[PDB]
């Protein structure tokens, strides 16, 4: 199987640029796995405190990754997806303010990013420098209120 | 030869870096012992005779 | 041995020297004793 | 078996000669070193984001790489660190007996999926997957006795004229350099940029 | 019987190691200034250290190759690494000029330097091998409480470990939190002035940080091209206001109109173990205490910590956890095989017991010798013990 | 001389007008120093399957060849070497082996007191050594400190 | 390009960027609200800028 | 866009550097073209496993990716086992001439 | 110099009657065209590079 | 002849054989070793079988009587010292030792 994976990965690397950019951003994966699940685990909230989406988010955040690195596990697909900051556009409101969806996308791209500003005194530095401290710019937003 | 092999072989099966360190000595000494026993039963009697 | 690698050389030399001296001194007496005992009992 | 060779000394001599010849050939052939490869194969993934912070580096590089390092064989554990310098290191320690070539190949294959997800600067700097079991034979220092060559000049000359021929020696596997080669540096002046509306 | 008891006693008294330390011809000195220190101060400390080496230990040293800007604990402007090379073993005295004596004197000398934690050490034969007393633990944060909660838990766990007498020299391998500058870009104000946030971010990234813009060829070789602010204009927090960004109309907008800077604290290096935010808490088992006992004590201490914080052992500790008393089982199987072979040889079930009882005879002398000479129970001693066992068994 | 823009009056704004251009180092973090003087290092790492002693000797010989074209002032200094230690180890091991054979001869002639009987083990040990070396080569082993011990 | 952009972002989801959620880098998606992408005539609700 | 001499100096030579000294490497042949494509052919010793050779080359190639120019890295470096054993050469011709 | 040596060697080989079909496997040098763009004039006229 | 011609070029230019030329040079270099090792192995096997150092020595003196005929036949027919001749001299050695 290792030889087959190596050969396929060697062949695949040629066409990764030929694929659409969205596909590349999603990423192509080569796994030496079949289709039958050796075991299927179901996560259910007994108390009902966690919604189905909450269960899926917790599993995909804290369980799927550690289990994917267990030796022998070629692949572990999830029947639920982690949390995501869903933004539901309204065409009437967009037309009201004369803004397109591209305006919203550009605003979110510009106002939600990790910038690498630098340090207070990086090398080369002026003579007799007091200290060398990192500088933090705007960081990734966390709560939905910040996105609003 | 058999008892000496039983003395030196088990240290080869230890796990980890220490296991490999022991395995080097085990394989070297076991090979030397087997060769000496073979030589002892073949070459040395001819020389003594 | 004094010089490069003196550590492992000292370790092997001291261990082998002590073990071989003790064995060649004690076994030549104890092994006949053990053999005589076990052959006397015939277990 | 002993009685067989007692009457046939020539056979024992022939066997001894064959063993001695094979041993001499082996001695001429076998390698010599201080210690053999005695360590679980550890593979390190190094990414460089110039001017980044530890939090930014962890958010945009370290976690992305970790989430895609799945499906590895005989992976004991994964350790990663994101430093304020701008270097993110992901260490993948495999079980003893794992083929180092296979391990590094698998790590490289898993990394290719997440290369596009990394920031553009990180991709441009280059992300290298290398073993951590490097054993440095020599650490040669180049010093200018006359003082005509500055530290940058010495580093550039070494990287230009010395790192190439030495890396072609048969026994050389890798040549680490502790100096930075010459690079075109542009030092912006805010007052000048504001003066020309640039 | 008395000899067997003495053998047990001597085995218990013997310290355990993996590989002896030899005079390899060189040793390494490391320097770590307090966090938030420039490389000029590190260079000053390195100059002090090399002056000490060239002054006192002049008869033994041959060349010291320092390297400011990198070393143990991660690269930085306050971390330096020095390679000290010694003369040939013959030239330096084998009584007062041995590598161990040199580092013994240096550690005493280096502990008097309050400027930075400079420690001299001898490189191990194999990087994988560690001291038997020491152990590695990764205090993880399973609940995602945050970095601050993780650091508080690390401080509490370090206090608890320092309290316990069964644990000695417990510390974190990471870097303590240091002050950082937080730039606050008023998005609403910046857009009201007409500036674009993307332009502001690009100016900050390519002015304070570097920018590998493109490549150029120098003397037949391609070299990188970097764009960054001049040194005097990227030093102080007030240097931010010196920059001007261009709005839609083409005019230049000062950086002080839409930005503000404040001081906060952040970890210079963030570490993760198995995908969890973790801090590597390294400690050494106290003498006379089993390493497994020390690991159990540490696990109990982690249990005493607030929930959501687990522990995972790494490197030597993890290997020890995996290999649980395999040697006794392997040698019991070996003893059984020896008994069977001897019974087959002697055509009796009692005669093989005579041979097997001679094993302790040869081991007690080796134990006594290695104890009197002060050596330890290293792997070389194990091999020598096996060889003397084999020879005694053959006799 | 990189032209940022050209004014309508014919005046030009060049890269040198708004910045200082010099050929420096890509990374200013490292400040390697040797014996108090600024210097740059070059660490060579062994490729698996080759003699480290021979590799180090070849690297030093090639660098000596390159030393003929060094500009005035520049000299290469070795700040870290492993050839001496491994050479001493091999010399000590082979010395102990030969001395052990000599002592076997001495003790054999002390007890048995026959020259030919003394030769008998003196010729039997080397063939076992050759066999052991052959087996080590067959298994893919190599002359290490551990194997020599 | 504009009409294609407002059509693959409103109807189809759009992976804009990432955000931090309790120590993880989760994705951010922009898409039309459910009631405005059900019927085939929901396209006429959208406006593009010339 | 690289000239033949520029391509040889900056790509082919760099690729040769690290890959020199591979296990069972008889000789290296490099071919730098004026169109901008650089080729390096490694002839391993007879009987060596081609897949192992390819894996070894790929592993050693990662040690010189940084030294390559940014454009070369972006284009990507391909490691493929290559021979010249033309088993067949089929020629497709139309008898009618319609095609 | 390498091309001149190659040509001389090929001429010598052609002279020799014990060698036939001796050839240079590669391609000989060919003319090339260089397009020089004056960035200054391009900026002055207003056309982006 | 090619090596003789390359020495008439200006100094500083060398040559190196590749592909089948390299393999042929390897064959030519390793021939004498193959014969010596094969002769030694045959002598040792005969000494072991007949428990003498004189019977194999007397037998091994006949190898030239066959090798001379093989060389003469190859020279007369016009053939060359190829790999086949080498694996053929080994057969002739065996047959002469058989007689």
């Amino acid at each position: 199987p290792d030889e087959a994976v190596q050969q396929v990965q060697n062949q695949l690397q040629s066409a990764m640029r030929k694929l659409p950019q969205a596909v590349q951003n999603q990423g192509v994966t080569v796994r030496k796995t079949g289709d039958t699940n050796i075991l299927t685990i179901a996560f259910v909230s007994t108390d009902g405190s966690m919604d189905k989406q909450d269960i899926a988010d917790y599993v995909a955040s804290n369980i799927q990754d550690p289990l994917s690195r267990v030796n022998g596990v070629g692949d572990i697909d999830a029947y639920g997806s982690q949390y995501s900051m869903r933004i539901w556009l309204d065409p009437a409101k967009l037309n009201s303010f004369q803004m397109t969806a591209k305006d919203v996308t550009d605003a979110i791209e510009s106002q939600n990013a990790q910038i690498a500003v630098g340090q207070l005194g990086g090398t080369p530095s002026v003579d007799k420098q007091a200290l060398n401290a990192t500088i933090n710019a705007q960081s990734l937003l966390q709560t939905p209120e910040q996105f609003r | 030869a058999m008892v000496l092999s039983a003395v030196f072989v088990p240290m080869a099966f230890f796990g980890g870096t220490t296991g490999a360190i022991y395995r080097q000595f085990s394989i070297t000494i076991v090979a030397a012992m087997v060769l000496s026993v073979l030589v002892a039963m073949i070459l040395t009697p001819a020389l003594c005779a | 041995s004094t010089g490069a690698g003196s550590g492992g050389q000292h370790a092997v030399g001291t261990g082998v020297m002590g073990g071989m001296i003790s064995a060649t001194i004690l076994a030549i007496y104890f092994v006949p004793l053990f053999f005589v005992l076990v052959r006397r009992r015939f277990p | 078996m002993a009685n067989f060779f007692i009457d046939r000394p020539i056979f024992a001599w022939v066997l001894a000669i064959l063993l001695c010849l094979t041993g001499t050939l082996a001695i001429f052939s076998l390698p010599v070193e201080q210690y053999p490869d005695l360590a679980p194969p550890n593979v390190r993934v190094t990414a460089n984001y110039p001017g980044a912070s530890a939090q930014t580096l962890e958010n945009t590089v370290t976690q992305v790489i970790e989430q895609n390092m799945t499906g590895l064989d005989n992976l004991m554990y994964m350790s990663s660190q994101s430093s304020g310098t701008g270097q993110a290191s992901v260490t993948l320690s495999f079980k003893a007996g794992t083929d180092p070539d296979e391990a590094v190949q698998q790590v490289q294959n898993q990394l290719q999926s997440a290369m596009r997800k990394l920031p553009q600067a990180v991709q441009n700097q280059g992300v290298t997957v290398r073993k951590t079991g490097d054993t440095n034979i020599l650490t040669i220092a180049f010093v200018s006795t006359d003082g005509s060559m500055d530290k940058q000049d010495i580093a550039d000359y070494v990287a230009s004229n010395i790192q190439d021929p030495l890396s072609r020696v048969n026994g050389v596997g890798d040549i680490d350099a502790y100096g930075s080669q010459y690079s075109m540096r542009i030092w912006l002046d805010p007052a000048k940029l504001n003066s020309f509306q640039m | 019987v008395l000899l067997l008891g003495g053998m047990v006693f001597l085995f218990l008294r013997l310290p355990t190691s993996f590989l002896p330390l030899e005079d390899r011809g060189m040793f390494t000195t490391s320097v770590q200034l307090p966090s938030g220190s420039t490389q000029q101060q590190t260079l000053k400390v390195v100059e002090q250290i090399e002056k000490y080496y060239f002054t006192h230990e002049k008869d033994n040293i041959m060349s010291v190759f320092a390297t400011v800007g990198s070393g143990p604990g991660g690269n930085g402007q306050n971390v330096a690494r020095m390679f000290i090379r010694l003369k040939d073993w013959s030239e330096r005295d084998s009584k007062t000029g041995t590598s161990f004596a040199i580092i013994e004197r240096a550690t005493k000398a280096f502990n008097q330097i309050k400027e930075a934690r400079v420690i001299a050490s001898s490189p191990p034969a194999i990087s994988g091998l560690g001291s038997s007393a020491g152990f590695d633990m990764e205090l993880q944060d399973h609940a995602g409480a945050g970095h601050d909660a993780l650091m508080a838990a690390r401080n509490q766990l370090l206090a608890l470990a320092a309290e316990n007498p069964e644990l000695t020299r417990v510390r974190h391998n990471g870097l303590d939190d240091s002050p950082q500058l937080q730039i606050d870009i008023d998005q609403r104000k910046a857009q009201a002035l007409g500036v674009a946030i993307d332009d502001i971010n690009d100016t900050l990234q390519t002015a304070w940080g570097s920018s590998y813009v493109n490549d150029f060829m120098d003397r037949g070789r391609v070299k990188k091209v970097y764009v960054q602010a001049a040194a005097p204009y990227r030093m102080l927090p007030d240097d931010i206001n010196l920059w001007y960004v261009r709005n839609k109309d083409g005019g230049m907008v000062p950086f002080s109109a839409f930005a503000t800077s404040r001081w906060e604290t952040g970890s210079p290096r963030l570490e993760r173990y198995n995908g969890y935010s973790a801090v590597e808490i390294v400690g050494e088992a106290a003498p006379g205490v089993s390493t497994g006992t020390a690991m159990d004590i540490m696990e109990s201490l982690v249990k005493q910590l607030p929930n959501g914080f687990g522990l995972e052992w790494t490197a030597m500790s993890y290997q020890e956890r995996l290999s649980g008393a395999q040697a006794p089982a392997l040698y019991a199987i070996s003893l059984l095989v020896v008994f069977l072979c001897l019974a087959a040889l002697y055509e009796s079930w009692s005669v093989p017991f005579s041979v097997m009882l001679v094993v302790p005879l040869g081991v007690i002398g080796a134990l006594l010798a290695t104890w009197m000479r002060g050596l330890e129970n290293d792997v070389y001693f194990q091999v020598g013990l096996l060889t003397v066992i084999g020879l005694s068994a053959k006799n | 001389d990189i032209t940022l823009r050209v004014n309508q009056d014919g005046s030009e704004v060049r890269l040198g007008d708004v910045a200082t251009v010099e050929m420096g180092a890509e990374k200013y973090d490292y400040l390697s120093r040797f014996n108090g003087k600024p210097a740059s290092g070059l660490g060579v790492k062994l490729a698996s399957g080759a003699n480290e002693m021979a590799t180090a000797e070849l690297v030093l010989n090639r660098l000596d060849e390159l030393a003929q074209y060094f500009p005035h002032g520049l000299e290469y200094k070795v700040a870290y070497e492993t050839t001496s230690f491994v050479k001493a180890s091999i010399e000590d091991v082979v010395k102990t082996l030969l001395e052990a054979i000599a002592l076997v001869f001495l003790v054999m002639y002390l007890f048995l007191q026959n020259f030919r009987a003394t030769l008998i083990p003196t010729i039997a040990v080397p063939v076992v050594l050759m066999g052991t070396f052959s087996v080590l080569y067959a298994f893919g082993y190599s002359v290490n400190t551990l194997t020599m011990f």
